Formats: structure tokens, sequence, C-alpha cells
RNA sequence: AUGUAUUAAGGAGAGUAUAACUUAAUUUAUGUUUAUGAUAGAGGUUAUCAACAUAUGAACUCUUAGAGAAAUUACUUAAUAAACGAAGUGAAUUGAAAUAUCUUAUUAACUUCAGGAAAAGAAAUCAAACGAGAUUCUAUGAUUAGUGUGAACGAAAAUAGAGCAGCCUAUUAAAAUAAGUAAAAUGGCUUUAAAGCUGUUUGAAUAUUGUGGGGAACCUUCCUCAAAGGCUAAAUAUAAUACAUGAGUUACAGAGAAAAGUACCGUGAGGGAAAGCUUUGAAAUAGUAGUUUU
């Protein structure tokens, strides 16, 4: 999906005012309250929605689909039936369901 | 100044022509004296009957469920005046 | 007109405001009117007095040891 | 009028946004203090829990110093004694969220469809007296509890002071309550091989045959058992009694009646119509003819405004006006099927050949 | 260093300075209404 | 046509316990052994 | 409680009647049965 | 966070059955289906043991007649936030390693006007000797042509997709086809010198039977269109609501706000919290105990 989204500090809410004094403090100087250094800051290099999607040449990609189909090939996992691959599910059943005489709960 | 500043000033808080009334209504109009005529065309009266002889309380006993009105094929059954009107033919038709 | 203490609107949370004041009027009848004297602590069982004090007693006790806590204090 | 439609539907939507805006907080209000009430019920429960670990191992230690501890004082952290629970966990009067309600009727049908009546012999499935057999005695459908006075289902319970006399004992014994998720219905099915009448332990029940009267807003409905189709007859349950007080007014009083319409004066003092609803209300709806027609008039005042102008068009401006009156009273020529042959010949030759 | 501005003041100075009237009446005043209305306050003046 | 299939049948009404009159019948006191349903 | 919502159903019935009393006129302006001019006798039972 | 659908004025004060909301603060009715539902009892306060659909009573005060120190006065069937749109006015920080042109930037902001969208719109448009065929939104074309001393700024044709609609007899009521206009000089804007906008002073022509505009200095031929008159939905912007999805968050995270623009600070504009649950209990730190050393 991709939709991860973080807020820098140049989208956190509050004012961009000066917190404290440059100088005559004696504490440590700071700029605005969304600052990464701060409690409710911003996270800088945060997730942001983009998309996650590559390329892959449409012939690389057939001849992967080629290549699993042979990988199952080789080992007798793969199974082709005739037209028509449904269950078989009982006549009686089947008859049953369709008339609504089978309750849900029954039915499944 | 602080905390109590910031409330809703009231008449209990400050004097030197601050009014605010209660919505009593105009009873009369001010004099250039500075005083106040009635005008008991504003003034308001309380209109209660005779309470003698009334046997009606504002309580139902229990034994006598409640039940509602039913005007079946009506929509708006006891707001129809058609009802009200073929009712009032019946029971009075002079007034 | 009475008024009414300036109050939060939850109690301990939420903004400042204050209820209606209350209205009293005192009339000069034309003709006299004696209340009756409250019935004494004895004949008011018909209203379950008895089970009402110890209620209230323990309603007197917890707001007296709430006070204590709010002073910063504690019962040794 | 339409304008005055717009009016009601525009102030019904106002009133009716702010007044979720508040229900909207005010249920996460009650929801967040009878959260935090319901907490003190288990965290008494997890102190006991705990207290039974520490128990278990200083039994095993000390053999013969095992500490009298039914002799000790209360637990201040909770108030209650040895052994004892508190009124609050033993006749579980804990509101719980609406969800548990659903889920602790879910054999017995829906909370508000309860297939389970008071008077009907249970059995306990859940706890320490499981296989318990006791008959109902009340039920209570706020928190879905049930409360059954057997013997063994009595627990000691710390008896607040508030309500006690000094002469009194602290500690009593008291039915507990238990959710109706933790037992089952009994009832005896006829045995249709042996014809014999065996009680039988039933899982689940549902409603049928229900049916409403809507002028008195009462039920009547009927419970069965899933998968066997065996309608459970209610239980033997003693209606309320109903009683005549003096302060009520008599039945022969009530049912008479002293209306007759009117059609030439009010069914009461034009007055009494400005009491019972606001004559200056935004929600007002039914308006006097004169009313109406004044509201109709502005809007027409303002396009008769719009049309002003006419008075100062030119000779020449009228003249072109006046033209597209006729021009468009003309019309648009119509295509005859003789041109419309005429024109298919056109297209198959050049299409076709 | 602050100084004791508030000695002495009448709280029908603040009605005339911050009162609602003082702001609804006004080109700028209605600005700040809106302002503190967009913002969801609930004291919109004194 | 008749299926293989068993469905419930037709819902029957159950006696209720005041109208039981079988002789040998006696109520439970244990669901300890009792058939559920 | 109770003594409240008797005076709500007080005020319900009567502002019922209100209504219904001005659409009845309304609709008795066109019933050719009744004569709203006439007050003396107003009703005429149609054969 | 994005997408989809629907909708197109917002808030506050006080009061009230503390799930129930407006002094009526739990109104009164209709139809259908009711366990094969929907998605043969008890129970009117020991209440609302019924959902859906359609109607219906009530709905206070201020913003919001006048006035005023909003929730008052005095009257009365007095009533419209933000964001988004268009035009007008229009910076500076910044970059050029200084700095004036330039850039920042037809930006922010302010004012006016307007609607649910607005604006724009059926060629006096582009192309190039072949032809396309209104407007709007997105991408490519394009760190291109080109401009600039530089730093940088920067199209169009065409292509693809979203939408597609043409007209004047405009599906709402408009033109007798546009003169102080086109255009020129000059002062500016825009800009590539053209085209386009404009203050001052001047000032044309009449249709392919070649009249007028444009095709990037300018002239000419040819091509192309037909100004000085107008109408037009959709795709677009914004806000609210609902729903869907998640290698999005799970409580110093997410939002500023899991009870919030509240508490609190500030004369004011304005600034702006902390705070989840019944689970788990790390480190630091404190008082002891055991072994050991002093
Ligand atoms: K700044
Ligand atoms: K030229
Ligand atoms: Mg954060
Ligand atoms: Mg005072
Ligand atoms: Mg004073
Ligand atoms: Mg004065
Ligand atoms: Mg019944
Ligand atoms: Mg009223
Ligand atoms: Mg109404
Ligand atoms: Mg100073
Ligand atoms: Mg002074
Ligand atoms: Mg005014
Ligand atoms: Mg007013
Ligand atoms: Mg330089
Ligand atoms: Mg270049
Ligand atoms: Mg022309
Ligand atoms: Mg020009
Ligand atoms: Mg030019
Ligand atoms: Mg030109
Ligand atoms: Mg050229
Ligand atoms: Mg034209
Ligand atoms: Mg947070
Ligand atoms: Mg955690
Ligand atoms: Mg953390
Ligand atoms: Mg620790």
């Amino acid at each position: 999906r991709g939709m991860a989204s973080t807020k820098t500090r140049y989208e956190v809410h509050g004012s961009h005012k000066k917190m404290s004094p440059q100088k005559g403090t004696g504490n440590a100087r700071r700029g605005t309250r969304q600052s990464p250094l701060m409690k409710g800051g911003g996270k800088t290099f945060g997730p942001k929605p983009r998309d996650f999607s590559t390329k892959l040449n449409k012939k690389v990609y057939d001849l992967a689909w080629r290549t699993a189909l042979s990988y199952r090939y080789k080992r007798g996992e793969l199974i082709v039936t005739e037209d028509g691959l449904d269950l078989p599910l009982p006549n009686d059943f089947l008859w049953l369901a369709g008339g609504g005489k089978l309750s849900r709960e029954l039915e499944d | 100044g602080l905390k109590y500043r910031k409330l809703r000033l009231t008449t209990k808080d400050v004097n030197k022509g601050f009014y605010k009334g209660n919505r009593t209504g105009s009873m009369g109009t001010h004099t250039s004296y500075g005083t106040y005529k009635i005008d008991y065309t504003k003034v308001r009266t309380y209109v209660c009957p005779d309470l003698t002889g009334f046997k009606l309380t504002p309580f139902v006993s229990k034994t006598i469920r409640p039940v509602h009105d039913q005007f079946p094929g009506d929509k708006l059954g006891p707001k129809n005046p058609a009802t009200y009107l073929a009712r009032w033919k019946s029971e009075n038709g002079l007034d | 007109v009475n008024q009414r203490m300036h109050e939060q609107r939850h109690g301990d949370v939420g903004n400042w405001r204050r209820p209606k004041s209350q209205k009293m009027m005192i009339a000069e009848l034309a003709k006299p009117f004696v209340w009756p004297k409250p019935p004494a602590e004895d004949a008011r069982e018909a209203f379950d007095y008895a089970m009402w004090k110890k209620q209230k007693t323990a309603q007197e006790q917890d707001t007296k040891f709430q006070g204590i806590r709010a002073q910063g204090e504690v019962v040794p | 009028m339409d304008k005055l439609l717009r009016r009601v539907r525009m102030a019904e939507g106002m009133v009716a946004r702010r007044a979720q805006r508040k229900n909207a907080l005010l249920k996460r209000i009650t929801e967040r203090k009878q959260n935090k009430k319901n907490g003190e019920a288990f965290t008494e429960a997890i102190q006991q829990r705990k207290a039974a670990v520490e128990a278990r191992n200083e039994d095993w230690m000390l053999g013969p110093l095992a500490p009298r501890r039914e002799l000790d004082e209360i637990t201040l952290s909770n108030g209650n004694f040895f052994g004892s629970l508190s009124p609050t966990r033993a006749l579980l009067e804990s509101e719980v969220s609406e969800e548990e309600r659903k889920a602790r009727v879910a054999w017995c049908g829906s909370p508000k469809f309860l297939c389970i009546a008071p008077g009907d012999r249970v059995v306990v499935i859940e706890g320490h007296h499981k296989d318990l057999i006791g008959t109902i005695e009340k039920l209570n459908t706020r928190n879905m509890t049930v409360e059954i006075q057997s013997e063994k289902l009595k627990t000691n319970t710390t008896v607040p002071q508030f309500m006690q006399n000094d002469a009194d004992k602290p500690v009593t014994q008291i039915y507990a309550r238990l959710p109706i998720s933790s037992v089952r219905l009994v009832h005896p099915l006829k045995d249709p091989q042996t014809g014999e009448y065996r009680d039988v332990i039933i899982r689940e029940l549902r409603p049928r045959n229900i049916v409403h009267d809507r002028p008195t807003r009462t039920r009547s409905m009927r419970r069965f058992v899933p998968g066997e189709n065996i309608i459970i007859p209610w239980p033997k349950q003693e209606p309320i009694k109903r009683e005549d007080q003096p302060a009520d007014t008599l039945r022969i009083d009530v049912d008479e009646k002293t209306f007759v319409p009117t059609l030439f004066r009010p069914p009461a003092p034009q007055q009494v119509l400005d009491e019972l609803r606001n004559k200056y209300s935004i929600f007002r709806t039914r308006h006097t003819p004169e009313y109406i027609a004044k509201k109709e008039q502005e809007e027409q005042e303002k396009e008769a405004k719009k049309s002003a102008a006419k008075a100062m068009l030119t000779p020449v401006q009228e003249y072109n006006r006046k033209q597209r009156e006729l021009r468009r009273a003309r019309g648009q020529p119509a295509l005859t099927e003789e041109m419309l042959a005429k024109i298919g010949e056109v297209v198959a030759r050049n299409k076709l050949g | 260093g602050p100084r004791p501005t508030m000695s002495g003041a009448t709280r029908l100075v603040q009605k005339r300075r911050h009162g609602f009237l003082s702001r609804v009446k006004t080109k700028n005043g209605q600005k700040t209404l809106k302002r503190r209305l967009a913002k969801g306050r609930l004291r919109l003046s004194a | 046509r008749q299926v293989n299939l068993v469905l419930p049948g037709q819902p029957t009404r159950a006696d209720a316990p005041e109208k039981i009159r079988d002789p040998n019948y006696e109520p439970a006191t244990s669901g300890a052994g009792l058939q559920e349903i | 409680r109770n003594v409240k919502q008797t005076m709500r159903g007080i005020k319900h019935v009567l502002t019922e009647r209100f209504y219904a009393w001005e659409d009845a006129v309304k609709l008795a302006e066109q019933d050719p049965e009744i004569d709203l001019s006439n007050p003396e006798n107003p009703y005429t039972p149609s054969t």
C-alpha cells in the first residue's frame, strides 16, 4: 500500500516562535518547539506516502512465469484436468440448498 | 489581573452603570425624573379556574394499563382534518 | 437575587462557567402564617432518619479525609 | 413556501449536529468513569489471586506453624476480611459493556429477545460449583446476571459500615450472583423411544412466533431448542400486583368523555396557542396566508428590480429583442420522409456503391 | 523587568477595550473574532 | 423426492414440569451425567 | 416526573386540536354541506 | 495517508430523566417484516425485551432590528463562519559565495466582489505548404528553443490520459456583427525584439471579386483566422460527513487534542498543556539481610 505518513518539523502544529532567548538563560539555545530534539517534535526522516513499486521487464516476468510452471511440472505438482473443473457436490444437497430447506448453518 | 477577570461580567461584580436585567419583561416606561410608570396593559395575569368539585388528579391508577390510539389505514390518524370535521357534524353541528 | 459560585463544567475539568442565579421573594401577608416546628430526631423514623444519619456521617468523614489530604497531610 | 422550508430543514440539521457532538463527548466521560469503577473489582480479584499464591506456599513450608489468617486484620488495599468478597463482586453490580451483555445471553437469544425467565431450573457450568442445579429467583437484565438461592452458592461478604450498627458483625454470608453465560436450562423432555421423562440440559434457545402489539407496546413469543425444534413452555410467572391509590383518578372520571369539536370558535382561547408553541421560532412550519403572501412579494420585488432597466432600452435594442420572440416561435424546420430518402441515397452511394 | 500594570485596573475598560461589541462593530475586530472562531476558542472576547 | 440427508423435523411442544404426572420420574439434583441437547 | 408527563400530554392534545381545527375550517370552506356564512344553521345533513 | 460516495453557512450561552436534549428538554401516528427475522409468556419506571421505512408535536437566549459593556434592554413570525475562486495592490528573508539588474516572486499578505464551486471557453488559435480544430486538470515534450554578464529563469507545437458539447431559436431569454476601436509615438508592465496590458498625445479600413488581424525585428507574397457583442454542463479547488484499504500509529507514538483549543500564561492580539487500561515491572535511587573486608 505504501501510505504510512509522519510529520516533519515543517508540518507539526504550533507557532514557529523562538522558545528561549538566544542567551542569558544558562540553558541550551532553542529555536522552534517543532524541532526533533523537542518532546512532540517532528521525525526528520520519517515515512512518507510514496510508491514502493519496482519495474521488471515483460520478458523476464514471462520467463519467471514459465519457470514456476516448469518447477511444478518437473516435480509432478502440476495436474491438468478437463474443462468444467468444479467440486462434484452431491445432487441431494444441491437440490436442498437451492430449495431453501437447508439453513445457512447446516448448508455451511 | 488573573483568572477571575476572564469570567463573564455580572451585575454583582461591578457598579457605575452596569445594568443587566433578567428577562422579566417591560411593565411600563421610564420618566425623565428617574421614576417608572407601570403600564397595566403589559402586566400579565394568571388565569386559574375554580378547582372546587374537580375529580381529576395528575395520576391515573396503574390498574388501567396505558394504551395508544389506533387509526388503521390512516397515515395522519390523530391529525386528520376530515376526521375532525366528520366527528363535528355528528356530535356538534350548531357550533 | 442569589448568585451561584463559578464552577468548572465537569467539577474538576472543563471550562469555567456560572449557573443561573436564584431569585427569592418575600411577600408581606395580610393574614399571618406560622410554620410547624421540625420533628425531633426521634420522630423522623418515617423518613428512615437512622439509615440517613449513618450515610451522612460516612459522607462527612469522606469529605474531611479529603480535606486533610488536600492540605498535603495524612492521618497518623 | 419553498424558501421557508429550507429555513427549517437547515435549522433542524444544526441542532442535530450540536446534540451529537455533546452526546459523543458525554458517552466517553461516562465510559471512562464506569471502566474506572469496574477496575476496582478487577484489582480486588487480582489481589486475591496473588494472595492465594503466597498463602499456599506459606502453608507448605511452615506446617505446624501455619498462621491463623482468619483472625487477622482487614486488608486496607480493599477493606475486606479474610475469605470475604466485596458486595460489588459478590452481587456483580458492575455495569458491563453492551458488547458483553450480548455475549452473556448468546446461548439464550438476544438481550432484547430473552428466552430465560425467573422460575426456570438451571445448571452451573463454570466455577467451583459446577453441575449445581438450582431455581432462578430473580433476573437482572442490566448486567445479565442471575440469582440462584442455593446454600452452596453463599459466600462471605464484607458489609460496609454506613449500613451496619456497632453491635452487628462485619461479615455475613449472601447468595452470589452469576452471569447468564455460566448457566444452562434444565428441562424434562419425554424420551420418544422409551416413553419416560428425564431431565436434560438445553445448550441453546431461540425465540419463535414473535408478535408485537403496537397499541399496548407489548410482546409475546415462544422459545424452542434449535436442531430438535422442541418448543419449551415458559415458567409460571406471577404478574405484578397493580393497585388503585387514593391520589389516583377514579376510573369513571378517566373514561368520561367531555370533548365536543367546534368549527366557528377555536377549541381553546386563541391566546393559548402562543403558550403551546413559540410564535417567532425558526422552526415554525404553519404560517398565516398574509405572512406567506408577504414573503412571495419580496421575491417579486427583487425580480422587478432586475427587470427595471427595460425602460432604458434604445429603439434598436427593443427591435432585436422582439425579433428573437418571433424567431424562437418559428421553430426548427423538419426533414420530410421524402427528403430523408434522398439523403439515404447519397449515404449508401458514397458508402457501399 | 515586569511591572504591576494591572494595579487599579477597572472592568469597565476591559469591556470597552476587549469586549464583544468592540470587535463585531469594527473591520479589524471581525477578523479577530473570525480567527478565534476558526481556532475553536470559547472565549472570543474579554 | 426423498433425500439421503436427515433434516430437523417440524416443531413439537414439550410438556411443562407442572403437568408431568409420570410416577417414576424424579428431578435431578446435580448436572452430572445428564444429556445435553 | 409523572406530573410532568401529564402536563406534556395536555400541551400535545391542545396543540393537536388547534391544528386539526385550523385545517377543518379550510376543508369546510369547500364542503357543499356546510355554509360558514350563516352561523345560526351552517350544517344541513346531505340527502 | 490515499481513494470512493454524498453534501454546500458555522459557533456559543444557559437549562434539562447524566445513553436519551431544549422549559413538551424520553411527543404522537402509519406500513411491512418479525428467528425460515434482521444484519401463544413476564415487563409502562421493576419502564423504554423491535428493527426497518414513511410522517408528526415541541425546539429557549446570543452572534443576528435599534441601542448597548454579546447572551441585556427593547421589540419582533428581524436571521449565512472558515477554507477554496476572480480581480486590484504587492514585499522581504534568500541565491548570486559582497552587491544595485536579476533572483526570491505575477510568491506571502491585504482589500473588493462572488458561488457551491468559481474562473475559462467554442479561434481576429496554432501550424507550415501536410494539416490540426473551444475551455479546464495531470504527465511527457523540457536541467529544450530561448533569455540573462552571471546566478538562474523558462515556453509552444505535438503526444498520452481525465472529461468531452456545442451554440445565437444561446433551453432563458443577449448582436441590427461592433471607432476614439485597431494602430502609432512616448512613459511603464509583460516579454525573446513579436503578440498581449496600459497613462499621455494622436488616430484606420470594409470580406477570398483578397477588406482587416496573425504567422517572434521589419517588408512582401501566400496561408490562416475574422477583434472592438454574448451563452454554455463535465473533468478542477476547498470544507464537512460516511465508507473502504494499510510490511500506517498503539499513549513522550498517532493530532496540539483517546474528556482540548479545555486547563493554564498573557492587558490584548496571541501562546498553549498534562492526562489511556485490570496486564508486565528494567535501570537509577533508598533502608535492610547473608558472605566477606575494613
Ligand atoms: K518569525
Ligand atoms: K506585426
Ligand atoms: Mg508527534
Ligand atoms: Mg461585589
Ligand atoms: Mg466591587
Ligand atoms: Mg449609564
Ligand atoms: Mg403479555
Ligand atoms: Mg413551550
Ligand atoms: Mg414544529
Ligand atoms: Mg518595560
Ligand atoms: Mg491606573
Ligand atoms: Mg444588533
Ligand atoms: Mg436582539
Ligand atoms: Mg558575487
Ligand atoms: Mg540555452
Ligand atoms: Mg467583427
Ligand atoms: Mg492597443
Ligand atoms: Mg507589441
Ligand atoms: Mg493586434
Ligand atoms: Mg516570420
Ligand atoms: Mg466573434
Ligand atoms: Mg500525545
Ligand atoms: Mg506501551
Ligand atoms: Mg515510547
Ligand atoms: Mg525496579
